[PDB]
RNA sequence: GGAGCUUGACUGCGAGACUUACAAGUCAAGCAGGGACGAAAGUCGGGAUUAGUGAUCCGGCACCCCCGAGUGGAAGGGGUG
RNA sequence: CGCGGCACAUCCACCUUGUGGUGGGUGUGGGUAGGGGAGCGUCCCUCAUUCAGCGAAGCCACCGGGUGACCGGUGGUGGAGGGUGGGGGAGUGAGAAUGCAGGCAUGAGUAGCGACAAGGCAAGUGAGAACCUUGCCCGCCGAAAGACCAAGGGUUCCUGG
RNA sequence: AUGCCGUGGUGUAAAGCGUGGCAGUGAGACGGCGGGGGAUAAGCUCCGUACGUCGAAAGGGAAACAGCCCAGAUCGCCGGC
RNA sequence: UAGACGGUGAGAGCCCGGUACGCGAAAACCCGGCACCUGCCUAGUAUCAAUUCCCGAGUAGCAGCGGGCCCGUGGAAUCCGCUGUGAAUCCGCCGGGACCACCCGGUAAGCCUAAAUACUCCUCGAUGACCGAUAGCGGAUUAGUACCGUGAGGGAAUGGUGAAAAGUACCCCGGGAGGGGAGUGAAAGAGUACCUGAAACCGUGUGCCUACAAUCCGUCAGAGCCUCCUUUUCCUCUCCGGAGGAGGGUGGUGAUGGCGUGCCUUUUGAAGAAUGAGCCUGCGAGUCAGGGACAUGUCGCAAGGUUAACCCGUGUGGGGUAGCCGCAGCGAAAGCGAGUCUGAAUAGGGCGACCCACACGCGCAUACGCGCGUGUGAAUAGUGGCGUGUUCUGGACCCGAA
RNA sequence: AAGUGUCUAAGGGCGCAUGGUGGAUGCCUUGGCAUCGAGAGCCGAUGAAGGACGUGGGAGGCUGCGAUAUGCCUCGG
């Protein structure tokens, strides 16, 4: 019951109250100084006055393409163990098994020996994926 | 949750004051002045018990020297002789003997004198 | 209410697929007549963050 | 010090070390291409060495289909110098 | 060094042999800033349990206990809400900020008592009179300390208590 | 001479390295030993030592005494060396 | 169908006001319903040739100066405003991020539009791990009052008798207040200045030391008295008591000796002649929100995990798959994939994958292991919540300027 | 003769007993803060909000009230 109900050993760490005497933590308590740190927190960015690393280092080159359609990546080894009987592989089926993000286009990698002779109804297969699928005896789609 | 922090503090106040009783003026009346004195008093007790032990050695030595001089012998040669005799007797009870039974002290002096070799050469 | 990422850090540092951060070196945008190809090759490329400020940088990015 | 022929006062890399708070600086055998001197072996990624220099952002010239706010182009931006 | 009591690492042999502990050995244990670990205590909600107008809390004194923060018992005051344990949550622990609110101290029964116009006596009211009332003297301003208006104040004018 | 790097043994309890978490310091002083600045100066100031102490260390001694000599307090003891 | 709270002489289901629950509105108001009253229509729907007109004007758009939208005049679109100029009505005009051809979409410069959303002076009913008189609104009490200020404005303190006033009849000192004796009363040790009644502070009675002696006003040794008390010589009075005393042991006091330079802060450094505090009581200074971030410990799950807003319901439980982190990363980007990039290629290099005490099939090897598969059962992990420490924006540990 | 030699407390100190001052702690509440749900969300030239003056058998203030003045008339409780 509740009177036998206990917290887990090692959890429920007591709050270290700070400004409660010298035996508990101290009068200055961490801020054992008289400078800025004693009275206020200096921004983590500020180095001292010299140019911080944020301006000292050069700007990361390049840009970012707005029209970049990122594809989700499906492990053919995961196909091998997930559907050892083959038969048919749908995207709805793969997400039903939780192997890939929902509502997204996919790609197939070839890292893993494929033995399951199964056609895959999906998108954008790699050349090595075609090598493994045709090795098993299946067919690529898009 | 206001807690009214009086009670917890009062435990300290009444404890320190009841221990501090007997001190003169603003020592046995004021908490914050008494507190100072307990710190000084107890640091003093801390070193004074040890100094006390040394002090008692000084007293015992003086008395042994007095009785020894009454038997025409110095403390130096007295202890040297007793060590040569193996008489592992402390200065507390030796000084006691000096009062309870001076004759026993004289006997120990004769033992030391006989045990001492001959002179100051080696 | 919600953390902010330092925009310069997001525009200068690039996190990799693991717990590593790299810094672009480019002390080569002003004068390039006196610098040898040795020096420009030392600057060319991308260099892991030295371990002497990662405890700061990771908080600057996050 | 002196003389003849030349342009390596190059390209894309450079393991591994020194040094150093960091940035930064400094050396690097050897390899691919292509070339100079050399009958050859071999030397050459500026000056006997160390001083002659200046982070970031932004802007400018040339070049590389890298993108191109529905498409095809362009403005602009991006990469190398 | 010796003799006893606490503690921290490591080690030896064990019990649930890295969770957690038992017996023993060696070494270690001055310490601010600072890190880490393990705890006491006031208040409050809940659960189990419970003393309690045959006298709780709070407070006071005494005797005891714990390595410490602190705890218990007895007795007195008081007269209604507190203990034990497992948990939860803090407006949670004051000796100091020329700190704040309140009360009282030292200074100290010291200074000071307010234009360099002056009071005195008698009788009397009254428990009580230098200071009030009524008489008799003295003194002072008298182009103001006199006598009337305005502003202002807002009953301070009279009677009785 | 010392000292520094590295190497093969002996010896040692934790001292080291790497990667993380959280802070302090970022005003030093004195003495001894080498110096420089100064006047052959200073309780002056500026340097080095894996030289020490105080700072952050009580105790005993230097009459008194943070920095000198000895010595690093767990507690108790009317016990010793 | 009442055990919610509160009151009543103390802790009440059954004493009381009430609650559960059921009744209950002349009149007024609000809402809803019904009738009257008010008000709209003698159709432009459909097929068609496309000669003609129209679809909001000093408007749009353009130029200049400005605003604002992530967008700081910049390559600067959309939107709004000002100033000049100044078009068209379907083969039209504007927008789709300078801009232009094509394509999709909608037809501006005219009006109105409830719900979902926000707020509480005020009025209901309820709640509270909110306060209990120095707290809570500043204001529990003649409170935005007394009071300060020219004024705008600023802006206090004072709670509690006892169940019931039963507020001490009467007497006696005293001018009275006040006090004592009586008395009510459970109690006056609850008397209007009052529940409990600490400390500072004041004072009295009494045990002990002190007027030839200096020292943070103590500590440790430490005699003699005082008080409590055991044994005991002893009083034999003994069915009592233990008187006074030796010795022993508590609680006070303390002669006299030794030792010893207040506390905090800040300081290289302090007993201070560096600062600060007159004392006592009370008040008060590192905390919280966030599906924040980083790290760590425990607890759920297990290549998954997890739900926010929101719906239902009665306590905060059941649902809700939009989304997030992980799962494959590299590259400026296109892109391709265990490779990828620079690069003619990479022989090399930046980044990430793959660890055996080992068998079976197999090349090499004296022995030792390189490699493709199954295990001789070989190597492994993230996510969320509650805690801890730090950190970011939030008044950010507190107080304090000119 | 020479020497030893307790005893003073004017007035202070310490500790006990007993009082006073003060009103802290404890317990309480005619009182407030912050919230969920449900209403209302306007008043006013018909003289609003809010106020001065005045009104009671009896001095003053607060609440209510307005020369009809701690109240009037009507329907209900």
């Amino acid at each position: 019951k509740l009177h036998d109900l206990r917290p887990a050993r090692g959890s429920k760490i007591a709050r270290t109250r700070v400004g409660r005497g010298d035996g508990s933590k101290g009068k200055t308590a961490g801020r054992g100084t008289k400078g800025t740190r004693a009275r206020k927190q200096v921004p983590v960015t500020f180095e001292g006055g010299q140019m911080p690393i944020h301006m000292r280092l050069p700007k990361l080159k390049g840009f970012r393409n707005r029209f970049r359609t990122e594809y989700e990546i499906v492990n053919v080894g995961d196909i091998n163990r997930l559907f050892p009987q083959g038969g048919a592989v749908g995207v709805d089926d793969l997400v039903a098994k939780g192997a890939v993000r929902k509502n997204a286009l996919v790609k197939v990698l070839g890292d893993g020996k494929l033995t399951a002779k199964v056609d895959v109804s999906a998108h954008k297969f790699s050349g090595s994926a075609r090598a493994k699928i045709t090795a098993a005896g299946g067919s690529a789609t898009e | 949750a206001r807690v009214k922090r009086a009670v917890n503090a009062h435990k300290k106040r009444r404890s320190i004051l009841k221990a501090s009783r007997g001190y003169r003026g603003q020592r046995s009346r004021l908490y914050r002045k008494a507190k100072e004195q307990q710190l000084h008093s107890l640091n003093y007790a801390y070193r004074d018990r040890r100094a006390r032990k040394g002090e008692f050695r000084k007293l015992w030595i003086a008395r042994i020297n007095a009785a020894a001089r009454l038997n025409d012998i110095t403390y130096n040669r007295l202890i040297q002789g007793l060590k040569a005799a193996g008489v592992e007797v402390d200065r507390k009870n030796l000084a006691d003997i000096a009062i309870s039974d001076p004759a026993a002290f004289t006997a120990l002096v004769d033992v030391a004198r006989a045990a001492l070799p001959e002179d100051v050469n080696a | 209410p919600k953390a902010k990422t330092h925009s310069g850090a997001s525009k200068r540092f690039r996190r990799t697929g693991t717990g590593k951060i790299v810094r672009q070196k480019a002390n080569r945008r002003h004068l390039l007549e006196h610098k040898p190809s040795t020096r420009t090759r030392r600057l060319d490329g991308r260099t892991v963050v030295a371990a002497n400020d990662t405890k700061r940088v990771t908080s600057l990015l996050n």
